[PDB]
């Protein structure tokens, strides 16, 4: 509707019998391939991302957001548990970090 | 015969995704007309010339 | 022996010009739009196309409409069957009714 991309701003300017809009938009530029999975098995649980994508750089699995590559370790804060491992197609096996474990190991 | 565009093929797979690692800020220009000339015609003088 | 209406139109100075874009090229545009939508989602509408599995694309749509993606990922076969049945119903309706 306002510029090709994700719209940020628009600036109006006058013109003879008209108006000129300067649309400031966001365009993703430099791309990268990744190996992805919908959910992660962990102790019979199917962890899904709260917001972002499960990706892998070949060895480890991280979670990012969709429009920008920013990998983070998969914990229980950015994932939620729903169902078991026997339903979702394409699930993979990986561990999920728990921040409460070093606090309870004191 | 005109060219529709450059042919491209998306490297689709059921376990592969592409995520951007950088961005750019694009400011484009769009021109829209709003008004035009307000003409007025003297009907009798145009037809008859006084 | 029977004069045509198009011949009667053409004999009196009325002519129909052909369109600039032919139907094969319009079909090529729609094929490109369909392939881009299937293989990338909305990402081909904002820049270069980013590949993504269609289950993840439909999970994006489900999260967009306000439904948690486990509903898709636990009912994927049922949703695919419903989409195939709806496509077949569209096929049968367009094959039967001409209105
Ligand atoms: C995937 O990313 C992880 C996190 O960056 C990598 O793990 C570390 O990689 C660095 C190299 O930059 C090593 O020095 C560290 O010892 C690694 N740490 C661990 C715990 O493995 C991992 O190597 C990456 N995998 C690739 C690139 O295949
Ligand atoms: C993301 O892209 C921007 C430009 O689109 C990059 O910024 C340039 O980086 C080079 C690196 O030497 C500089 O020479 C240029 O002067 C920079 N341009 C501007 C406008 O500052 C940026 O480095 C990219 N980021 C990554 C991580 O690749
Ligand atoms: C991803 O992989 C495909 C297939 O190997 C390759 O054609 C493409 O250049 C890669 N990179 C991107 C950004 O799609
Ligand atoms: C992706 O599809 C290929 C063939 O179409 C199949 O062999 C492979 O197992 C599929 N991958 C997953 C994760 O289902
Ligand atoms: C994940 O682990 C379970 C039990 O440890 C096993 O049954 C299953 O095959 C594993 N899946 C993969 C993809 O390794």
């Amino acid at each position: 509707f306002c510029g090709k991309g994700y719209h940020l701003m628009s600036f109006p300017q006058s013109a003879p019998h008209g108006v000129v809009f300067l649309h400031v938009t966001y365009v993703p530029a430099q791309e990268k391939n990744f190996t992805t999975a919908p959910a992660i098995c962990h102790d019979g649980k199917a962890h899904f991302p709260r917001e972002g994508v499960f990706v892998s750089n070949g060895t480890h699995w991280f979670v990012t957001q969709r429009n920008f590559y920013e990998p983070q370790i998969i914990t229980t804060d950015n994932t939620f548990v729903s169902g078991n491992c026997d339903v979702v197609i394409g699930i993979v096996n990986n561990t999920v970090y728990d921040p409460l474990q070093p606090e309870l190991d004191s | 015969t005109m060219s529709l565009g450059a042919e491209n093929s998306v490297a689709y797979s059921n376990n592969s995704i592409a995520i951007p690692t950088n961005f750019t800020i694009s400011v484009t220009t769009e021109i829209l007309p709003v008004s035009m000339t307000k003409t007025s015609v003297d009907c009798t003088m145009y037809i008859c010339g006084d | 022996a029977a004069r045509d209406l198009i011949c009667a139109q053409k004999f009196n100075g009325l002519t129909v010009l052909p369109p600039l874009l032919t139907d094969e090229m319009i079909a090529q545009y729609t094929s490109a739009l369909l392939a881009g939508t299937i293989t990338s989602g909305w990402t081909f509408g904002a820049g270069a196309a980013l590949q993504i599995p269609f289950a993840m694309q439909m999970a994006y749509r489900f999260n967009g409409i306000g439904v948690t993606q486990n509903v898709l990922y636990e009912n994927q076969k049922l949703i695919a069957n419903q989409f195939n049945s709806a496509i077949g119903k569209i096929q049968d309706s367009l094959s039967s009714t001409a209105s």
